[PDB]
């Protein structure tokens, strides 16, 4: 501000954004798709 | 094999020019650019100009080799069936010079491709089967012409009304859901058809309304306004500090 | 003077991953040990890879060659300064410091570079130094450097034309392109394909083509897609010699998902084996999906996800899950009903949507010049 | 017979001659660098510049 009271207290990172939404969902993924193949 | 065919073909280039006069080479070179690239399926009319030009070189040469010389030439009318050149080649004095037996057989195969007329089609189809084996590549030929026959027979009986039933109308064809109706739905993607189906009472719906004046000449303004306010944010930030 | 040490660069993303080889990996490396005199390629490799035993001496005795192959070029640099010439003399130490910076670590980089920047005259000199930052910077996985060399490459060299090194950067910064997320500047800067040939710095060429592939899946629409293909001359002999990619661009055309699942797995296991894809190959997978769901649900308005079982053999639960993260991340939106098996398109995004991008820009936009507006006065 | 001026005889293309008059016009052109222009300039005996 500086006044007040806050002064007494491309690129991979914004892939990052679509990337950690692999992370908890889904994987990537290969082997798991590649699995799919020969189960049904 | 296609790849030892062009280096058949480029050892054939630097050996044109090489030895003093060709005698003929580069008509036949045109030739085999009109073999190798009609399998790459670079371009027809133009490759159906080499069989041309090719032509144009085979003039006093061997009558067995120029007997067989049409069998190519005249099949890739078929292959094309709009070379634009039809009127031109089999007009002249050069094409007709041919009396014999199997180029009479090949000039009513030239008027095949003049023909076009499927139910005529499958029938010369087997009269002509002793022309098709000499075919080189049999089956790009006749794929691309009766995949595009197809369309063709498929736009006079979808023009009449809007609406039609998707039972009734692949009896004709003899089939549904294997591959025609997904060439239909193909042809949505490649906007040659414009309709909708209907999968629970089998009727393909046609509907359509492209033009819009008022949202396309608008928005893309207003994109392009807030690139004349980004470029005069240039102007604002530093006059003021 | 790059492919035999590119590919030790190749060595070090196949150590990387995976962690099955490691004698393999150390054989053709000690193989370009005995040659190139490489001295940092074993060095970092020693900690990746096994610390034996024993190399020293062996290697010691190639950089003691080194250090006589060293120090005659420092001797060339005050015998031939004696006479006078043009470029002469400080050219022929920077080529070859540039080799020493080959050799280990930074020492001979930063010694090469910034001493012999100032006096090239040629626009060719400087790109040298900008070329043997890539390798380096393929090398080690610093971004800084090459960012910055790239920069200057196109300030000095494009003034003006070039054939040769000009289109090089066009590679370089394509390969920067697709070493980050950009997918329309990649296959931009790779439609120069057979125009550059086959270089040291651009390996073989039919690998070039595999890359310019790969992102013309995505950015390149399909009637641009298939445009490209067909009409390209030099560009579609090189893609007829490799069966299995020529295959997936027909079968993308076809849009018969059977084999989507298997092709594109093979493409994937490239994407696994190489280098600078191991972050952006997740994204890649669905990518290429959405591409063929777009032209898939644009067929039918209505559609049974039991005919979907069909062509992917069988998706049920798979696709279940796989459409629901993606109409929640705002990749094709659509309604697709559960257990009813009816799909619903729709969605007309050319109406609605198409005018709310007017007023989202004009509120942070016009809230500027707002604030702006009240520095007046004062 | 240069009377009078200095003495200026209409060029005919010269080895020297037609070697800067071929790097200045192709400086409007993209060329490649493995080029030899020594060569070509001798394997054109006679003609002109244009």
């Amino acid at each position: 501000m500086s006044e007040k009271k806050q002064p007494v207290d491309e690129d991979n990172w914004d892939d990052d954004n679509v990337e950690d939404d692999f992370s908890n969902q889904l994987r990537a993924e290969l082997e798991k798709h590649g699995y799919k193949m020969e189960t049904s | 094999n296609l790849p030892k065919a062009r280096a058949a073909l480029t050892s054939a280039r630097t050996t044109a020019n090489a030895i003093y006069c060709p005698p003929k080479l580069q008509a036949t070179l045109d030739m085999q650019s009109g073999i190798i690239h009609a399998a790459e399926e670079k371009d027809w009319k133009t490759a159906y100009s080499y069989f041309y030009e090719a032509f144009e070189g085979y003039d006093s040469i061997d009558s067995p080799k120029a007997i067989t010389s049409l069998k190519y030439m005249l099949l890739c009318k078929i292959m094309l069936n709009t070379p634009e050149d039809v009127q031109a080649l089999v007009s002249g004095k050069l094409a007709l010079r041919y009396a014999g037996r199997q180029t009479e057989a090949l000039k009513c195969v030239a008027q095949a491709s003049k023909n076009r007329s499927l139910a005529d089609f499958e029938k010369a189809l087997t009269d002509y089967r002793a022309e098709l084996r000499d075919d080189p590549i049999i089956s790009t030929h006749l794929a691309k012409l009766y995949d595009n026959l197809l369309e063709q027979n498929l736009i006079r009986v979808i023009e009449p009304f809007s609406r039609v039933q998707i039972e009734h109308i692949s009896s004709l064809i003899k089939l549904s859901k294997a591959d025609v109706e997904r060439k239909l739905s193909q042809m949505i993607l490649d906007k040659k058809f414009h309709g909708i189906l209907d999968q629970g009472e089998g009727v393909l719906i046609i509907f359509d309304e492209p033009p819009v004046d008022k949202t396309y000449e608008a928005a893309l303004e207003t994109i392009q306004n807030m690139s004349k306010v980004v470029d005069s944010l240039y102007n604002k930030a530093k006059k003021l500090t | 003077p790059k492919n035999p040490d590119l590919r030790i660069a190749q060595l070090r993303f196949l150590l990387s991953l995976p962690e099955h080889r490691g004698d393999a990996a150390v054989r053709d490396e000690l193989m370009a040990a005995v040659r190139d005199n490489n001295m940092a390629p074993y060095y970092e490799a020693l900690c990746k890879s096994l610390d034996w035993q024993i190399d020293v001496d062996l290697l010691n005795k190639m950089k003691k060659a080194n250090e006589d192959e060293l120090k005659r070029l420092d001797e060339e640099l005050e015998d031939a300064e004696k006479n006078l010439g043009e470029s002469e003399i400080r050219d022929a130490m920077m080529a070859k410091a540039e080799y020493l910076c080959r050799i280990g670590d930074k020492e001979g980089a930063l010694t090469a570079f910034r001493k012999t920047y100032d006096k090239t005259v040629a626009l060719g000199h400087r790109l040298d130094i900008v070329f043997y930052l890539l390798r380096i910077g393929l090398f080690y996985m610093d971004n800084d450097l090459i960012t910055r060399n790239t920069e200057k490459a196109k300030s000095l060299i494009e003034e003006g034309g070039d054939w040769d090194r000009r289109n090089r950067l066009k590679v370089y910064q394509g390969l920067y392109c697709v070493a980050i997320r950009d997918f329309k500047q990649a296959a931009e800067l790779f439609l120069d394909t057979v125009s550059t040939f086959t270089s040291y710095e651009l390996m073989d060429y039919k690998t070039f083509v595999t890359y310019t592939v790969y992102v013309s899946m995505i950015a390149l629409e399909r009637p641009d897609l298939r445009e490209k293909v067909i009409k390209g001359a030099e560009i579609l002999e090189v893609l007829h010699s490799l069966p299995a990619v020529r295959q997936y661009l027909f079968s993308l055309y076809e849009c018969r998902y059977s084999v989507f699942f298997q092709s594109l797995a093979v493409v994937e296991q490239e994407m696994k084996k190489d280098w600078l894809f191991a972050p952006h190959y997740r994204y890649y997978v669905r990518e290429m999906r959405i591409h063929a769901y777009s032209q898939l649900l644009e067929s039918y308005r209505s559609l049974t996800l039991g005919y979907m079982a069909e062509a992917f053999g069988v998706g049920v639960e798979f696709i279940d899950q796989e459409l629901s993260r993606f109409i929640a991340a705002g990749r094709l939106h659509c309604k697709i009903d559960k257990v009813n098996e009816i799909v619903e398109t729709n969605r007309p995004d050319s109406k609605n949507w198409q005018y709310q991008e007017t007023i989202k820009k004009g509120d942070l936009l016009l809230n500027r010049v707002q604030k702006l507006s009240r520095v007046i006065n004062m | 017979p240069g009377r009078i001026d200095r003495k200026i005889e209409f060029p005919p293309p010269n080895e020297e001659a037609r070697l800067d008059i071929l790097k200045i016009h192709s400086r409007k052109m993209n060329l490649t660098r493995g080029i030899n222009l020594r060569k070509i300039a001798e394997l054109m005996p006679g003609a002109s510049g244009a």
